[PDB]
RNA sequence: GGUCAAGAUGGUAAGGGCCCACGGUGGAUGCCUCGGCACCCGAGCCGAUGAAGGACGUGGCUACCUGCGAUAAGCCAGGGG
RNA sequence: ACCGUGAGGGAAAGGUGAAAAGAACCCCGGGAGGGGAGUGAAAUAGAGCCUGAAACCGUGGGCUUACAAGCAGUCACGGCC
RNA sequence: UGAGCUGGGGCUAGGAGUGAAAAGCUAACCGAGCCCGGAGAUAGCUGGUUCUCCCCGAAAUGACUUUAGGGUCAGCCUCAG
RNA sequence: GGGGGAUGACCCCAGGCGGUAGGGGAGCGUUCCCGAUGCCGAUGAAGGCCGACCCGCGAGGGCGGCUGGAGGUAAGGGAAGUGCGAAUGCCGGCAUGAGUAACGAUAAAGAGGGUGAGAAUCCCUCUCGCCGUAAGCCCAAGGGUUCCUACGCAAUGGUCGUCAGCGUAGGGUUAGGCGGGACCUAAGGUGAAGCCGAAAGGCGUAGCCGAAGGGCAGCCGGUUAAUAUUCCGGCCCUUCCC
RNA sequence: AGGGACCCGGUGAAAUUGAACUGGCCGUGAAGAUGCGGCCUACCCGUGGCAGGACGAAAAGACCCCGUGGAGCUUUACUGC
RNA sequence: GACCACCCGGUGGAUGGGCCGGGGGUGUAAGCGCCGCGAGGCGUUGAGCCGACCGGUCCCAAUCGUCCGAGGUCUUGACC
């Protein structure tokens, strides 16, 4: 069986997060966490999140033992845009875009004997 | 290009990087334990064992010299008699820098630990 | 730079105010056409009792 | 906006390749000395990790 | 078993391109509507007995709307049901 | 609403479902959010809710590409799927 | 210390005011303010003008033209008889 | 075009068929009407998404699957808000530049402790620096709950926030003497009398309105988380009526 | 020397943008070519820098002319008041 | 040396910091003693303080560690 959790419209940019969410892919649970913790980003906290509630769901929901489940698959996309109003010089006013992502971790056990 | 000129500059000026230095000195020789930034604090080693280093001299002198960047008439006192005797025997080497595995965050600064050795 | 804007309360009613508008027959159109729009407001509000 | 300025919108192909050297580079990670976990090098393992030095205690 | 000079050819994608599948975004298309538009009837003034239009209030708890006016989500009487 | 001292200007914004039956409880989480359970004919109808196109952004797969040069296509042969 | 600067209260305005005079100033663009109206002013000028197939297929000359990058008539294209 | 008399639509036959401005002729599709008290439709309408299939020169029409969930509408005629790629077109959505410039005065920061899921950014402590005819304090304008406290962090805060001038709620503004009005008059405004003007209206003596000017009786302390010359305490005055 | 520029963490715009797979010479072409010819050169992708070219961006040339366009000003231009 | 890259070290080690010595700069420290009513002067005193340059010394810090990385396509040609 597979498992997946979900965080949806976390405030933050996609392509920001994504940059750390590409660093876990296919890997072993007990590494992708050891990669978070020493990871050096905003994001890390979220994926963190998305990754230990998706274990949480394999265990409690779908019986997968935790000792065995790898990230089979995650990505992030695009949630909606926070549009504000940026003041510029000569009364210009620009739009600033505040981003927000979808971010799905998917878990899988590894396919060992 | 600006080679050798030992001594890092810390986005400070002059005074500005003086009082670093001793308010981390007064910091450290009150807890005798500090954490900060990685390089904040191997630049505070050699300005510490200096000062400790003048203690151990023990002469009215030293103590009127150390005054200058600690100002407080106490702590030198604790420097002279609690502090600069554990280093007699010990030549150099006073105080020990490690670095922590846990950066800041909104700031994301690699920290470090400055304590007073042995 | 001092602006164009410098509020003081007594000349806006005593130049926009219903009253003033009530005397020249110039501003009693202005309250005929805001009163026939359906403006929630004929007059700028102001205050300081 | 005033004086240089893009002469055309670039392809996706070429923002794409230039994110190519955009990715990171997973964390330099060893098991610590006794302590169980897994720390980074020459640092103060967040567990206590180290003998003759302090540790500021998880103890 | 190998070595060896000449020569001949694979895999490999940091990333990119085309295709396919599934999503994210976004809110077009379709269907819906009791809002609008048009013509045709009907109907046609209100006000010092203080109009029109308002301000402020008013509920056991009430931000706004609607209703009402210190008798204030309403009072009295007739008719309907 | 907002803009304008003022006269005046002047928007955007409709749709779950037959019925709230609007998701008790449990798990991760500070919350948001999700995973189960449950309701339903249908839950990518779960309330940023009918339909959900395109641009746009991702994940996965087939073919392809690091001695080539171009309005990106076309006509040939050939490999691979 | 002056033809000084300044608060508050007032008056003067659109062919009008004010101006130790620059056509300066009259609500961040004044050789004639702003709003609304006449109004869909007028524009011999620039731009744009959206499905398919089938047949024919021009002119950039002449004369007049406050006419010359616009027109009226003739010329040359087309359709019906 | 000529025969084929087939008058049909059908055959052989021979010719023409680049094309802008333009002329002409055939059709396709979109919305609505008659056809409709009909027919298609939950065994699934319209719309969507695929298709290497079928018919049409083409515009298109079919057919098949997936989606969709309540409409659709033939033959054949009728009427139009009837086909977009461009108008520096209009509205909206989303890209590019780009993880780029920037994050708003160069007065300046360091550590320890505390709270908290989370702290360079909140609280406390010590150290350091900056204003000090201010970058301190008190009035007046203007603003209108921003004040005090409790609970909060989605957004606002150019980062972070556990904080806040932000969100929810509760509280808080006390006067015969302070300011203004039951006083005065100034420019100016208004305006019985009066004068003028097609109407609207314009003037105008007195009077009236009009103030940061004239006139008028409160000083010092204390208390609240938040008010005080307002409450409290002590000393001191004003006007009106009897 | 300090504040930026560089690196790291957090936040994250802008004009511009037909699409791009966007080299040099000598020619050619609407007469000044990355895009046509011939030759030369050149593995793919970036980062910090410079400003020769993309007739680079910006502003539907303010000069010039055209329009039987408009406006301010002048006078023994005309005609009014 | 912008980042990257390049170079040297990483305990079997003198890589940096410290400490010591030398160089170098400043030019006679504090404290005490003497003279002067006093400002000061003299002696101790080339004292004291001291960034980079030349070295020394394990006192502090490069601990402990994990990860990547060949087994060699084919033909021919000569020799085993
Ligand atoms: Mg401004
Ligand atoms: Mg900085
Ligand atoms: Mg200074
Ligand atoms: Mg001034
Ligand atoms: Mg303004
Ligand atoms: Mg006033
Ligand atoms: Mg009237
Ligand atoms: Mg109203
Ligand atoms: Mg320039
Ligand atoms: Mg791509
Ligand atoms: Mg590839
Ligand atoms: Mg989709
Ligand atoms: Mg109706
Ligand atoms: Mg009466
Ligand atoms: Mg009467
Ligand atoms: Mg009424
Ligand atoms: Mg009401
Ligand atoms: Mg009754
Ligand atoms: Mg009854
Ligand atoms: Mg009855
Ligand atoms: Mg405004
Ligand atoms: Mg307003
Ligand atoms: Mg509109
Ligand atoms: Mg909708
Ligand atoms: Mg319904
Ligand atoms: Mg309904
Ligand atoms: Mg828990
Ligand atoms: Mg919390
Ligand atoms: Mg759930
Ligand atoms: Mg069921
Ligand atoms: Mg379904
Ligand atoms: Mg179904
Ligand atoms: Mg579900
Ligand atoms: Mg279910
Ligand atoms: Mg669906
Ligand atoms: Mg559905
Ligand atoms: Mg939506
Ligand atoms: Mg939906
Ligand atoms: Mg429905
Ligand atoms: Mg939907
Ligand atoms: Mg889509
Ligand atoms: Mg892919
Ligand atoms: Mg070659
Ligand atoms: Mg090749
Ligand atoms: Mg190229
Ligand atoms: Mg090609
Ligand atoms: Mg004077
Ligand atoms: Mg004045
Ligand atoms: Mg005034
Ligand atoms: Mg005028
Ligand atoms: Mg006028
Ligand atoms: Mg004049
Ligand atoms: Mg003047
Ligand atoms: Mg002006
Ligand atoms: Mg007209
Ligand atoms: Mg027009
Ligand atoms: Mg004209
Ligand atoms: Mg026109
Ligand atoms: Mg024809
Ligand atoms: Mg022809
Ligand atoms: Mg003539
Ligand atoms: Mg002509
Ligand atoms: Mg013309
Ligand atoms: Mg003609
Ligand atoms: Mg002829
Ligand atoms: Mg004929
Ligand atoms: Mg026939
Ligand atoms: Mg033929
Ligand atoms: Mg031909
Ligand atoms: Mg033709
Ligand atoms: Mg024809
Ligand atoms: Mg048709
Ligand atoms: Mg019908
Ligand atoms: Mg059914
Ligand atoms: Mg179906
Ligand atoms: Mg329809
Ligand atoms: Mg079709
Ligand atoms: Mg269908
Ligand atoms: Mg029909
Ligand atoms: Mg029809
Ligand atoms: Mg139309
Ligand atoms: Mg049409
Ligand atoms: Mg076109
Ligand atoms: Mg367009
Ligand atoms: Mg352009
Ligand atoms: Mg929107
Ligand atoms: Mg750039
Ligand atoms: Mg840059
Ligand atoms: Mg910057
Ligand atoms: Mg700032
Ligand atoms: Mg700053
Ligand atoms: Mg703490
Ligand atoms: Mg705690
Ligand atoms: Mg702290
Ligand atoms: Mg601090
Ligand atoms: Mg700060
Ligand atoms: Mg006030
Ligand atoms: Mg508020
Ligand atoms: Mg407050
Ligand atoms: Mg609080
Ligand atoms: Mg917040
Ligand atoms: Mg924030
Ligand atoms: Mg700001
Ligand atoms: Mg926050
Ligand atoms: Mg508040
Ligand atoms: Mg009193
Ligand atoms: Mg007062
Ligand atoms: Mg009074
Ligand atoms: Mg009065
Ligand atoms: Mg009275
Ligand atoms: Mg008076
Ligand atoms: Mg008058
Ligand atoms: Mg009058
Ligand atoms: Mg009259
Ligand atoms: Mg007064
Ligand atoms: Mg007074
Ligand atoms: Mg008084
Ligand atoms: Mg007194
Ligand atoms: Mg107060
Ligand atoms: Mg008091
Ligand atoms: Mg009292
Ligand atoms: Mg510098
Ligand atoms: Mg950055
Ligand atoms: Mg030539
Ligand atoms: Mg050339
Ligand atoms: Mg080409
Ligand atoms: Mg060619
Ligand atoms: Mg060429
Ligand atoms: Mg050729
Ligand atoms: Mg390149
Ligand atoms: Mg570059
Ligand atoms: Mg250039
Ligand atoms: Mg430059
Ligand atoms: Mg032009
Ligand atoms: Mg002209
Ligand atoms: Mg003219
Ligand atoms: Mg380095
Ligand atoms: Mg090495
Ligand atoms: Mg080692
Ligand atoms: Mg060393
Ligand atoms: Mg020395
Ligand atoms: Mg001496
Ligand atoms: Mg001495
Ligand atoms: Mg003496």
């Amino acid at each position: 069986m597979e498992a997946k959790a979900i965080a949806r419209y976390v405030r933050i940019s996609p392509r920001k997060v994504r940059l750390v969410v590409d660093l876990i892919r296919g890997k072993s649970l007990e590494e992708a966490r050891n990669i978070l913790r020493y990871t050096n980003k905003r994001g890390a906290y979220f994926v963190a999140k998305v990754l230990e509630s998706a274990a949480a769901n394999a265990v409690n929901n779908h019986d997968m033992l935790e000792d065995r489940l790898y990230v089979k698959a995650a990505y992030v996309d695009e949630g909606p845009a926070l549009k504000r109003v940026l003041p510029r010089a000569r009364g210009r006013a620009d739009i600033i875009k505040k981003r927000t992502s979808h971010i799905t971790v998917i878990l899988g056990e590894k396919h060992g004997k | 290009m600006r080679h050798l000129k030992s001594g890092r500059k810390l986005n400070r000026h002059s005074s500005h990087r003086l009082a670093l230095y001793r308010n981390q000195a007064k910091s450290l020789l009150t807890h005798g334990r500090i954490t900060t930034t990685v390089p904040k604090a191997k630049e505070l080693r050699g300005f510490v064992d200096h000062l400790i280093h003048l203690a151990k001299r023990g002469d009215l002198h030293a103590r009127r010299l150390v005054l200058r960047d600690l100002q407080d008439v106490k702590l030198v006192r604790k420097l002279f008699d609690e502090i600069a005797p554990r280093y007699r025997d010990r030549q150099g080497g006073y105080t020990r820098v490690l670095k922590l595995a846990e950066r800041r965050r909104g700031d994301g600064a690699p920290l470090a630990l400055v304590e007073l050795v042995e | 730079m001092k602006r164009t804007w410098q509020p003081n309360r007594r000349k806006r009613a005593k130049t926009h105010g219903f009253r003033a508008r009530m005397r020249t027959p110039g501003g009693r159109k202005v309250l005929k056409r805001r009163r026939q729009k359906g403006r929630w407001r004929l007059t700028p509000a102001v205050r300081k009792r | 906006a005033k004086h240089p300025v893009p002469k055309k919108k670039t392809s996706k192909a070429r923002r794409d390749a230039r994110r190519s050297h955009h990715a990171l580079t997973p964390p330099t990670l060893v098991p610590c000395p006794e302590c169980k976990a897994m720390k980074p090098p020459h640092t103060v393992c967040p567990e206590c990790g180290y003998y003759a030095g302090r540790k500021v205690l998880e103890v």
